[PDB]
């Protein structure tokens, strides 16, 4: 069950990145932190429910996988010509 | 058991703290790393042996590697450039990230489970008819959510 | 057997798209999604399952309505690069596939394969495009984070990750919590409503067009699904619609201030999740539709960049019957008889009550009481004095088709006893 | 003097307007354009929510 | 399968690994002659710039991982099929062909439109 816990405070924390970190890809990174959290509270529960946790586990990091590729394809896009990838450099679009 | 689980999840937390809390990039890449390596060995503990491999070669051999190929192409490891600090959102986000562990730590708090399954470790073997089967649907659906992120990424850099 | 069609279109013309002139493509991919609407039709009461993939009603309305919105947003999109194309489908096959399932996980994989394409449609590299794709992906990332993470704790409430699960106590709440962040995120409801503004107001207007229609129906589609606690959906629609309208009174932009109508219009809708109807919303969505891919063809055919309210004036001067639609979507959107929003509107208000939530609706009510100071301010700025603003009065394609999307809202407001008899198995 | 108390009336009921209008700024205001303010009050709206849940 | 024991002797490898690693890097630090000078410690060629100011190098990198990430998922995906091969019969080979298939329109797509850019 301490493994359960240590995912929900994996995924704590990459909250903690994704509010604290000013870098754009330091918070896909939390936020990568946070999927390995939850897959690590899947294959906790598959280990329970029967296995199917494991397949999950699988087809969640190919979904990792896709958004990764594409967002750090936009990361390039946006922050190529562009100065410091601070996050707080784009205040355009305001209330 | 705990003489050893109690290390691992040590490790595990402290990287997360390293991820979150260090600036530097390449650092903190390597603290999710080896936190991706540590995760790797508790997944064999918990009889997912595959999934460990597959965790140490997709998501710290190719997934933080591209992160790195990034990061390394654009320097960015000094990420304080641009600042615009809200030095007070720094304790209150931790607040926050207090507060979504313990609703968690709520919901699974006084939580006990029948953790007795003989999965006959995480082998691919088993997980052949599961994939294909059962998940083949979910499979192809991954397998054109990938194909269509390649023509993404390749559409948004395409400079012409 | 649609999602086959959707499938073999977008595989073949990812590689014709080098031997077929952008043109070209643009011509198949219309064919592929009348296509396969009209498979969908053919199919009107025959639900079609063959693993987590499932066909009811909720799956055949809502992915008809999708098919509608990229049907009418490729028709506006000219570019002469083809994966601007591509990308549509996949969005489409993608909701498509949100909505033909109740498994988690392939729900997960169908919210990210329908959501991709979105964030690189919206460059137009206009240097607001690239801020808001940034903030889109970034805060749809981490909807998709918690989205996992509720899946697992599902997952961990019952040993399936498919809906419908008995459920526990504090952790299946909890669960639900974590699932319902991400899908109200993707719906626009507040207090996660933030992205919606800017994102609308960013994107090019057509692909604003496709987002504020399709997604929203995708992703009612999925709530649908849920058993989503009363207390969650009271919070949701106050918040949600009080901040809508209100911040819609402050908005000087035509985009960011439907945007923040939609985000109220999200709210509404979230009332027929009340007694999940699939009815109620069938329609509501239906008319919204409509009327608001209507209002975003129309704002293409003013500017793709960027839209203030004074460009909306003296549009009846300028074109009558486009002033007129303009007029016909403002009311419905309002939800005004005999327009068919009063329809929608009072079947989710219907549900709640039915439900028993009483304040909710009575604040409800005042806020689109509220909204009708805008939705005038928008719908009669038509006849206004024509003051300097860029007209393109279209081609054919979109008079034609917000013709239809008029013509069809004041029909069905006017006897809705004709559809409404068959949004049921289908008789 | 009732026809100056039924314009005040009337002042009373745009005052109304207003303070709907003020209201409706203060809200959209919420929205300032920092990543950071958004991921935050996103998170915090999404933890109201889990609590209300209870 | 394999016991369980093989990987804890897994770890005693990578504890010999490590440790003839660090006493190899202790060897070599601690028999030096240490006189540090500063154009020694300067990184290279002749006084400064080596490829000095330079712009942030090309994408090609970026794209040649990202490639390999999706691809290593592809085969990651294949491998289940690999060792169940037989007893999955024809239904299992044709859903890994038609996933084959898909990936491979993908490399076709990024192959036709290639990058050398």
């Amino acid at each position: 069950m301490s493994y359960l816990l240590t995912s929900a405070l994996l995924f704590a924390l990459g909250v903690y990145g994704v509010l604290t970190r000013r870098t754009a890809i330091l918070v896909f990174l939390s936020i990568e932190l946070m999927l390995n959290a939850a897959n690590l509270s899947l294959v906790g529960f598959a280990r329970a429910y029967g296995l199917d946790g494991q397949v999950a586990a699988l087809m969640v990091i190919a979904v990792a996988a896709a958004e990764v590729a594409v967002g750090l394809g936009l990361i390039v896009a946006i922050f190529r010509h562009r100065e410091s990838t601070a996050v707080d450099d784009l205040s355009e679009l305001r209330g | 058991m705990s003489l050893l689980e109690g290390l691992a999840l040590f490790l595990l937390l402290l990287s997360g703290v390293l991820v979150v809390t260090l600036r530097n990039a390449i650092h903190a890449a390597l603290a999710l790393i080896l936190n991706f390596l540590v995760l790797a060995g508790v997944y064999v503990a918990l009889d997912a042996r595959f999934l460990g491999f597959i965790q140490v070669i997709v998501y710290a051999g190719a997934i933080v590697v591209l992160f790195l190929f990034v990061i390394m192409l654009l320097f960015a490891a000094q990420g304080e450039i641009g600042f615009d600090p809200l030095v007070r959102s720094r304790p209150l986000a931790a607040l926050l990230a207090l507060g979504v562990a313990g609703i968690l730590a709520a919901g699974l708090w006084g939580l006990d489970l029948a953790f007795t399954q003989d999965l006959k470790g995480g082998l691919p073997q088993a997980l052949g008819p599961l994939l294909y089967g059962d998940w083949l649907f979910v499979l192809l659906a991954v397998g054109f959510l990938l194909m269509a992120a390649t023509v993404v990424a390749v559409a948004l850099v395409e400079p012409g | 057997m649609t999602l086959a069609i959707l499938a073999v279109f977008s595989v073949a013309l990812t590689l014709l798209g080098f031997v077929l002139p952008p043109q070209g493509v643009k011509r198949a991919t219309l064919l592929g999604l009348a296509l396969a609407l009209a498979s969908l039709l053919l199919t009107w009461g025959k639900p079609f399952a063959f693993g987590p993939y499932a066909v009811d009603g909720v799956s055949q309305v809502f992915t008809l309505l999708a098919l509608l919105g990229a049907l009418w947003t490729v028709g506006l999109v000219r570019s002469g690069r083809f994966e601007f194309y591509l990308l549509v489908l996949y969005a489409a096959l993608g909701m498509h596939l949100l909505a033909s399932t109740r498994h988690l996980l392939l729900m997960l994989v169908a919210l990210e394969a329908l959501s991709l394409p979105l964030y690189a449609l919206a460059t137009w590299r206009r240097g607001q495009g690239l801020e808001a794709a940034l903030k889109y992906f970034l805060l749809g990332a981490l909807a998709a984070a918690f989205f996992l993470y509720g899946a697992a704790l599902f997952y961990g409430a019952t040993g399936s990750l498919v809906l419908g699960a008995p459920g526990e106590g504090p952790l299946y709440a909890l669960a639900l919590g974590l699932l319902l962040v991400g899908l109200g995120f993707k719906a626009a409801l507040a207090p996660f409503h933030f992205w919606t503004p800017d994102v609308y107001q960013g994107s090019p207007t057509p692909v604003v067009l496709f987002m504020a229609t399709s997604v929203k129906a995708a992703a009612f589609a999925a709530l649908l699904r849920v058993a989503a606690p009363p207390e969650a959906l009271a919070l949701l629609v106050a918040l949600s619609v009080v901040v809508g309208n209100l911040a819609a009174l402050a908005q000087k932009e035509a985009k960011r201030l439907l945007a923040y109508s939609s985000i109220a219009h999200a709210g509404y809708m979230a009332l027929a999740l009340y007694t999940g109807n699939a009815q109620a919303l069938g329609f509501y969505l239906l008319t919204y539709v409509l009327a608001t891919g209507l209002a975003f063809a129309v704002l293409s055919q003013i500017s793709p960049d960027r839209v203030p309210l004074e460009a909306l004036r003296g549009l009846y001067r300028k074109d009558p019957l486009l002033g007129l639609a303009f007029l016909v979507a403002m009311l419905s959107l309002l939800g005004l008889p005999p327009l068919a929003g009063f329809w929608g509107k009072y079947l989710a208000f219907a549900e709640a009550a039915r439900a028993g939530a009483w304040g909710v609706l009575v604040l409800a009510l005042v806020t689109s009481a509220v909204s009708a100071y805008y939705y005038l301010g928008l719908g009669l700025a038509v006849f206004a004095r024509p003051e300097e603003t860029p007209f393109r009065p279209g081609p054919p394609w979109a008079r034609a088709a917000v013709v239809a999307a008029g013509v069809l809202l004041l029909a069905l407001g006017l006897l809705p006893g004709l559809v409404l008899p068959a949004l049921a198995a289908g008789g | 003097a009732l026809f100056y108390g039924d314009r005040g009336l009337l002042s009373g009921y745009f005052g109304l307007g207003g303070a709907a209008r003020s209201l409706g700024q203060g809200l959209a205001r919420l929205q300032t354009g920092y990543l950071r303010v958004y991921a935050l009050l996103f998170v915090l709206g999404a933890l109201l929510l889990l609590g209300v849940m209870r | 399968m394999a016991p369980i024991q093989e990987y804890v002797g897994t770890l005693i490898y990578v504890g010999v690994a490590l440790f003839i690693g660090v006493a190899a890097l202790l060897v070599g630090a601690l028999l030096g002659p240490k006189k540090p000078g500063r154009a020694k410690l300067m990184p290279y060629e002749s006084g400064n710039d080596p490829a000095g100011e330079v712009k942030r190098f090309p994408v090609h990198f970026y794209v040649v991982a990202m490639l390999f990430i999706l691809f290593d998922v592809e085969v990651a995906f294949l491998w289940p099929y690999a060792v169940s091969a037989g007893g999955l019969g024809l239904y299992g080979f044709l859903g890994v062909l038609a996933f084959t298939l898909l990936l491979f329109v993908g490399f076709l797509y990024e192959w036709w439109k290639g990058v050398m850019r």
